[PDB]
């Protein structure tokens, strides 16, 4: 039976786990009321995600992609086409180029909605949960309308552009999302800032000071949420990120409050840079893109290279090129990166995900360290983990 | 306690016509009605749990006119 | 710790059971076939698997104690009770409420 | 109405290939596949799009290509006649079966008909093709439900 | 003291009354939902629903194999030396298996694969899903064409500036396909 | 006008989701036809009540 | 066999207020989510609170592996059968009323110390480590929230003169609604309102495991017809509060003259039939509405204040609670 | 032989024998269990948000009467929305026991029906969920819609209806007990309950720090 000793008592999170950022197991052990120790075990969703791409083309392994980070999707798969095509030297036309901006920017606001919904759960208020995936359904059917899935396996991303171009009512339709959701972005800011018993659940619970931010190794909204202003869209001049102005989301407090702050931040620039994105759209909307097709369809300014989703439809039997490669994307999580290096064959030779949660949830024993029981899932859920990203 | 006077007031002939209320203004109802159509049910409940399985709210065919 | 290897039709556990409360030991192997009937038994066959599973636990008994060589044990017992399907010794249960046909479907020998 | 007798029975003893409109939301078909299954019929519940051509599948023994996932070759599964397979594993002491294919709206009248002309061809077999939706489930004959 | 309890309790007494206004005002909004099987919503134009097959198009060639990302579908075929031209005779994709990405219908020259709009296929068996090629050549199930469904439409489907598909009377998407056309 | 299995006809009415979306029909059967409409990527046939279906030459 | 007319007319309406307050559970927070709730049931849900608890009798109820077996089935009995007596203390009706003790809003209180202890013998007899640390935590919660419950009875004490329940509601008939004790009472309301909220409803409460504290709290092990008692017995506690707030604060059976307008919450004619029926079943039945408009409260304050943590909760019944108590049946006195 | 993996002929039978009084209360039996059965709250890969996005506003989840429960004790249906590896193959199986036996999992997903795009090659991954735990209705998709789901929810709301109250004796589980004794070495597990506290972190050891 259960006997009470004195000694710290340690419990078991269990892979059961229900909540909606994956399957952990933390073995957390207790002192009371404060914990002094934590492993977290993970692997439970480990479906060898390495060794599939070794027997996979390109084409056969883009719908592989979006479930590491199933949150986002489309930011899975735009690691995964940079990697042949920044090192084949295949150029993208420029209006395929604001397209992946367009989704990756989306994806970005459907990536922190669901750690939205989840988190202001975790740390009360349960109300806006159903709020919030009401806003993530909207973003569901502009990716349905343009892909032919909701959030995942929507195979757009292509290695020489994009998969295809945008449906007709859509470009009108971000203007009818994105300028009725901006004004929910600072009604989710307005829930912790204000009603204080929220700030002091988040001021200094979970708190990593800059210099071990960077040590312990940290992207996106958890290292920026230290003051670190690293951002990869700024830092790699990544596919015409640097062609539109927006601000960097930094937050110098390293607490769970800070990084609460930069997420929904986050959300604020995305639909900035969608903004300039689809005024900036080389063609313009579709209809009017395909209107200049029939007027001028000889040989015109449009009809180029540019003004178009592809610069050309690659075989199936497309092979990569040798030599090693380490292609960085921004996710809304962090940075995701894959080390590829490839024979001359259509498989990758070797094909190492490097996930931006796998490498945040290392610092999530540190980060319980003298917190107490309740503050457990405060911070797990301010960490923006995706089970599938660290354990692929 | 009476045995067929008020009783078949209250249990039978009255939630006949608010299950003819509830089936027709339920969702097209103000945020006024819809106050008092939550109190019709909550007060009516003992007559409105006995013909429960004898009124169904699914909706008519439609007629395909396409 | 109760180490086992739970698939659908067989449950091996590192311990003995008394009335369904299974103690943790670390001589024994308990295993019960099918805990779903899906599978409609008899005595001839039913011995059989007591030729494989009595033979598999004799043949690993060298290696550790591990879920994982539980695992392989109940692995080559869940390989050879499928064995004894396509032999046609036992047949699917049609008594359960589920008919999913897990070890493949029925079919004729050579069309 | 809601007490139902056993009239879906007898139905099914008459016609011998009906045609349920049951309500979409689910629950209440299999109330009538209990009746039935009272009765000694026993029950076959497949999916009318999974099955191929009906005669090569109920009365004909099928060839059902499993997946084999790149990793192996074109294996053939002969499977048996469905209809003739579970007649012969149902003994003759109880009644026949009947097959209650679901989604029967995605089937074609030429195998709606197919499926009304087997059941008296051949003895101790029926068929319950639950096709369409209505507010009450309500059941007729194949025979004037092709008819409309 | 006894001074500052009343004082005390009133600065969160009244945020929740200024709560309890707002929660009630949740109420006045009409119910954004879905009921599904009285109201299935609209799949989109590029929505992969399932594969269909045409029997009388598939030249033999497995290219949907080799595009596949487990390489799924079964391409049973001879040679038939007799017409020096390969036909087949058996075409099967095993659904359940089948991720829905649709590099088949995308990757095929003769146009022969091709989503249709269903995503209502479950069955109580697992093999009830190896759809054959006639089971695949079947006509997908419409939303509108049900008199049980009020086919309610989808976001970027919607006329410019309404964000809900069931107060819509009528309308189309929010541009034309070809409006420019004698314009310019 | 009657419908044969190959025809490019385009949808006409206006409560519809594919309005005047055009592609080649396939698989007509005794009341509906699905007209594969050929749309960007992944090619999409959609069923039909054999009617609101104009052809062009 | 169920002799007494007034004990078995009382139960049928002791249990239909329960099976209202499940279906206003769930309507009521689906409104406020702006989705349905359960349709396709009944008309309109009417026999979800019916079909949750029937499937709950049909269910295997299997006890866990290594259990104490007479402390597993008496432990949600402990917690129940306290809230399933005080039945006999809530007086709605003029004519009708099943016992006149001398007390009773004190006999209430006294009731409900007794589910403490089944909340302990749910948490060790469930026999794993994360539902008797739910144990001691739900145990400790509830003692917190009874002595800031059993001093805002001791507000409407000194007023009533007494612990008799028709006395009460006696001391608040003589003006209709300005004699009400919510008016003479405002702070020991709240005092009562959030003491007695901390112990039936679902928004201060761990039972729901979305901060993770346990496994999913002393209730976890329960199945079938032993969570029948924690699931249809969690909403009997809460109609049973609500009872109570609806006969100390606010006048039980206590309503001005209907002879009013169309716009008086009824009909549009004068003298209707419909509304002589429901005239008469509202004098048999009144503080039964009033209670369903404080269980429809307890829904809608669900949703607006945070999940506090369990630091905070002890925190305000100790801390905040008791103090606010004590000044208030100081100031009900003359001081 | 004649037939590859066999139908057993069932010898009983099944006199299934009732009245008018009986099937009236087999019908409120079989009702109450279709019309109100409470999901798990489970979920390992993506098929867990196209679940939750049907608990939301949009899609309602308690509109045929599912409540999610995050206890396998209180809920009978277990919707297996998510890819399970060797690892959550124990791990389901325990949530599948510790509930009452009127269970009926469906299987959510490519990844729960055959393990469908880690099918191919996949060092952990069970190729379906009915590898474990008997399924009552399948799903396909990748991930399946929040509509398609509750198709599989009317497709298994018509199966509970077809369940008999006298069928109710191959709910339990059979029990064919067999007991070898074995020779396999113990081993301490692996995963003791100490991260930071472990006498390997506090400090580098000797014989490396020299060279750094
Ligand atoms: S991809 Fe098209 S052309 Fe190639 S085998 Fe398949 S159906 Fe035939
Ligand atoms: S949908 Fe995907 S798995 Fe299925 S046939 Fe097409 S490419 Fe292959
Ligand atoms: S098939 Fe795809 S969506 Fe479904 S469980 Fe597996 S990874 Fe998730």
């Amino acid at each position: 039976k259960i006997e009470t000793r004195t000694e710290p008592m340690v419990i078991n999170m269990g892979p059961h786990h229900p909540s909606m950022h994956g399957v952990l197991r933390l073995m957390v052990t207790l002192d009371g009321e404060d914990v002094i120790d934590c492993e977290p075990v993970i692997g439970y969703l480990h479906r060898g995600m390495e060794k599939i791409a070794e027997n996979r083309t390109n084409i056969m392994f883009i719908p592989y992609v979006s479930r590491w980070d199933y949150a986002a999707g489309m930011f899975n798969e735009a690691v995964t086409v940079n990697a042949p095509e920044k090192l084949a030297g295949i150029p993208v036309p420029k209006r395929a180029s604001y397209i992946r901006v367009i989704m990756l920017e989306l994806n970005r606001i459907a990536n922190h909605l669901l750690w939205l919904g989840p988190f202001l759960a975790d740390v009360g208020a349960q109300t806006p949960f159903f709020y919030i995936f009401r806003e993530r359904e909207y973003i569901y059917d502009l990716f349905e309308a343009a892909t032919g899935m909701r959030f995942i396996n929507n195979n757009y991303f292509r290695i020489g552009g994009v998969a295809a171009d945008l449906t007709y009512g859509w470009v009108t339709k971000c203007r009818d999302f994105c300028d009725y959701f901006l004004p929910k972005v600072d009604e989710y800011e307005r829930l912790i800032t204000n009603n204080p018993i929220f700030v002091r659940r988040l001021q200094g619970v979970g708190k990593i000071s800059r210099e071990e931010a960077i040590n312990w190794g940290l992207s996106g909204p958890m290292l920026r949420a230290s003051g670190v202003k690293w951002d990869l869209r700024k830092v790699d001049h990544y596919e015409c990120y640097d062609d539109f102005d927006w601000d960097v989301p930094v937050a110098t407090e390293g607490d769970c409050l800070a990084r609460y702050i930069v997420r929904i931040q986050e959300m604020r620039e995305s639909v900035k840079i969608i903004r300039q994105a689809l005024d900036g759209l080389p063609g313009g909307p579709y209809e009017n893109l395909e209107a200049k097709r029939m007027l001028e369809g000889a040989k015109s300014e449009w009809n180029g290279f540019d003004y178009q989703y592809i610069g050309k439809k690659l075989s199936p039997t497309f092979k990569i090129p040798k030599g090693e490669h380490y292609v960085r994307v921004e996710s809304g999580k962090g940075e995701l990166g894959i080390y590829l290096i490839g024979d001359d064959n259509v498989f990758p030779w070797r094909w190492k995900i490097r996930p931006p949660d796998f490498n945040n949830l290392q610092v999530l024993p540190q980060l319980l360290k003298g917190m107490k029981v309740a503050d457990i899932v405060a911070i797990l859920g301010s960490i923006d983990v995706i089970m599938g990203s660290v354990d692929r | 306690g009476v045995y067929g006077a008020l009783a078949g007031l209250y249990l039978l002939v009255v939630p006949a016509i608010v299950y003819a209320y509830l089936n027709a203004r339920w969702y097209v109802a103000s945020s006024f009605e819809r106050a008092f159509m939550y109190f019709l049910v909550t007060f009516f409940f003992p007559g409105l749990l006995l013909l429960a399985p004898f009124i169904n709210f699914r909706p008519q065919p439609r007629s395909l006119n396409s | 710790m109760l180490l086992k290897s739970t698939t659908r039709h067989v449950h091996i556990y590192a311990g003995h059971v008394v009335d369904g409360e299974v103690h943790p030991d670390t001589e024994t192997l308990t295993l019960n076939v099918d805990p779903d009937n899906e599978l409609e038994w008899n005595e001839a066959a039913l011995a059989k698997v007591e030729a494989k599973f009595r033979e598999l636990v004799a043949n690993a008994a060298g290696e550790d104690l591990t879920e994982y060589n539980l695992r392989r044990i109940g692995s080559d017992l869940e390989h050879f009770i499928r064995s004894l399907l396509m032999q046609g010794e036992i047949g699917y249960n049609l008594n359960s409420r589920v008919r999913n046909y897990s070890l493949g479907i029925p079919r004729v020998n050579h069309s | 109405g809601l007490l139902a007798g056993y009239q879906f029975v007898k139905d099914l003893e008459s016609a011998g290939a009906l045609a349920l409109f049951v309500p979409p939301e689910g629950g209440f078909e299999g109330r009538y596949q209990r009746r039935l299954r009272s009765k000694g019929y026993t029950t076959l519940p497949m999916s009318a799009p999974g099955l191929g051509d009906l005669a090569a599948y109920l009365t004909q023994e099928h060839g059902i290509r499993p997946a084999h996932t790149g990793k192996e070759d074109i294996r053939v599964y002969f499977q048996p006649p469905l209809v003739t397979y579970h007649l012969e594993n149902l003994p003759p002491n109880a009644k026949g079966l009947v097959l209650w294919l679901i989604d029967g709206k995605r089937l074609s009248k030429q195998e709606f008909a197919y499926l009304a002309q087997l059941t008296q061809t051949l003895p101790k077999f029926k068929v319950v093709v639950e096709v369409g939706g209505d507010r009450v489930v309500r059941w007729e004959p194949l025979a004037d439900w092709v008819a409309a | 003291q006894i001074t500052n309890y009343a004082k005390e309790a009133v600065q969160s007494a009244k945020y929740i009354g200024q709560g309890l206004s707002v929660t009630f005002d949740h109420m006045r909004r009409r119910p954004i939902t879905v009921q599904y099987p009285y109201e299935k919503l609209i799949p989109s134009e590029r929505f992969r629903g399932r594969i269909h097959f045409e029997f009388d198009k598939c030249i033999a060639c497995e290219v949907c194999v080799r595009v596949c990302p487990i390489n799924l579908p079964v391409v049973d075929w001879v040679f038939n030396k007799e017409l020096k031209k390969k036909e087949l005779k058996h075409y099967s994709i095993d659904f359940g298996v089948c991720i829905f990405c649709a590099n088949c219908v995308e990757y095929c020259p003769t146009n022969c694969l091709s989503v249709t709009e269903e995503y209502e296929l479950a069955t109580y068996d697992r093999h009830e899903l190896n759809y054959d090629s006639v089971a695949m050549g079947r006509i997908p199930y419409k939303v509108t064409q049900d008199p049980m469904v009020t086919p309610i439409r989808e976001f970027a489907y919607l006329p410019a500036g309404v964000m809900s598909g069931h107060d819509l009377p009528a309308g189309a998407q929010r541009a034309g396909e070809r409006p420019e056309a004698i314009a310019n | 006008m009657t419908i044969l299995p190959g025809m490019t006809v385009k949808v006409t009415n206006p409560n519809d989701t594919y309005y005047q979306f055009q592609g080649i029909v396939q698989r007509i059967t005794d009341g509906k036809v699905a007209v594969l409409f050929e749309g960007g990527n992944w090619d999409k046939l959609v069923t039909f009540q054999a009617s609101e279906l104009e052809p062009v030459v | 066999l169920w002799l007494p007319l007034p004990m078995l007319m009382m139960l049928i309406v002791a249990t239909v207020g329960v099976l209202v307050a499940v279906w206003l559970e769930r309507k009521i927070s689906a409104a406020v989510q702006q989705r349905i709730g359960p349709e396709y049931i009944g008309p309109l849900g009417i026999l979800a609170p019916l079909a949750d608890g029937l499937k709950l009798i049909f269910k295997e109820d299997v006890l866990p592996a290594n259990s104490d077996r007479w402390l597993f089935t008496l432990g949600p009995a402990v917690v129940v059968i306290p809230v399933f007596l005080s039945y006999i203390i809530v007086p709605f009706g003029q004519n009708l009323l099943i016992s006149n003790l001398a007390m009773g809003v004190f006999l209430w209180i006294a009731l409900s110390s007794i589910a403490p202890i089944g909340l302990l013998m749910a948490g060790y007899a469930s026999n794993n480590k994360y539902s008797l640390l739910g144990g001691l935590r739900a145990a400790a919660q509830s003692i917190s929230y009874e002595i800031p419950l059993a001093l805002a009875v001791l507000a409407v004490a000194m007023m009533s003169n007494g612990l008799g329940t028709v006395e009460i509601v006696e001391q608040q008939s003589q003006y209709g609604i300005l004699s009400w004790n919510v008016w003479r009472q405002p702070i020991g309301f709240l005092v009562f309102w959030i003491a007695a909220l901390a112990e039936c409803e679902r928004l201060p409460f761990d039972l729901p495991e979305a901060e993770e504290e346990l496994v999913a709290g002393y209730q976890t092990e329960y199945a079938g017809m032993k969570f029948a008692l924690f699931y249809l017995g969690a909403y009997v506690n809460l109609v049973l509060s609500a009872l109570l707030v609806s006969v100390l604060y606010f006048g039980g059976w206590s309503f001005p003259i209907p002879l009013e307008t169309i716009a008086n919450l009824l009909g549009v004619s004068e003298t209707n039939p419909f509304l002589q029926i429901a005239f008469a079943v509202l004098g048999i039945t009144m503080t039964l509405i009033k209670a369903y408009f404080f269980v429809f409260l307890a829904i809608l304050l669900r949703w607006t204040v945070p999940r506090v943590r369990i630091d905070q909760l002890l925190d305000l019944g100790w801390k905040f609670l008791l103090p606010v108590g004590l000044v208030n049946l100081l100031l009900t006195a003359g001081l | 032989p004649a037939i590859l993996n066999p139908i057993a002929r069932p010898e009983v039978p099944q006199e299934l024998a009732e009245n008018i009084i009986l099937t009236s209360l087999n019908d409120v039996y079989d009702w109450a269990r279709l019309s109100s059965l409470w999901p798990l709250m489970y979920g390992t890969a993506c098929c867990f948000i196209e679940f939750a996005a049907m608990i939301g506003s949009r899609f309602d989840f308690d509109r045929f009467g599912l409540v999610p429960r995050n206890s396998p004790r209180q809920a009978d249906l277990i919707i297996t929305s998510g890819t399970i590896t060797m690892k959550m193959a124990p791990a389901l199986v325990r949530l599948y026991e510790q509930m009452p036996s009127p269970k009926y999992v469906i299987a959510m997903g490519a990844c729960t029906i055959t393990g469908g795009m880690f099918s191919s090659d996949s060092y952990s991954a069970v190729r379906g969920v009915d590898k474990l735990i008997p399924v009552d209705v399948y799903l396909p998709g990748c991930p399946p819609r929040p509509e398609a789901i509750m198709d599989a929810i009317v497709k298994l709301r018509k199966k509970i209806a077809n369940e008999h109250i006298n069928e109710r004796g191959n709910l339990a589980q059979t029990h064919r007990l067999f007991t070898a004794k074995h020779k396999m070495k113990p081993v301490p597990p692996i995963l003791t309950g100490q991260y930071l506290n472990a006498p390997s972190r506090q400090a580098p050891p000797p014989a490396l720090a020299a060279a750094m």
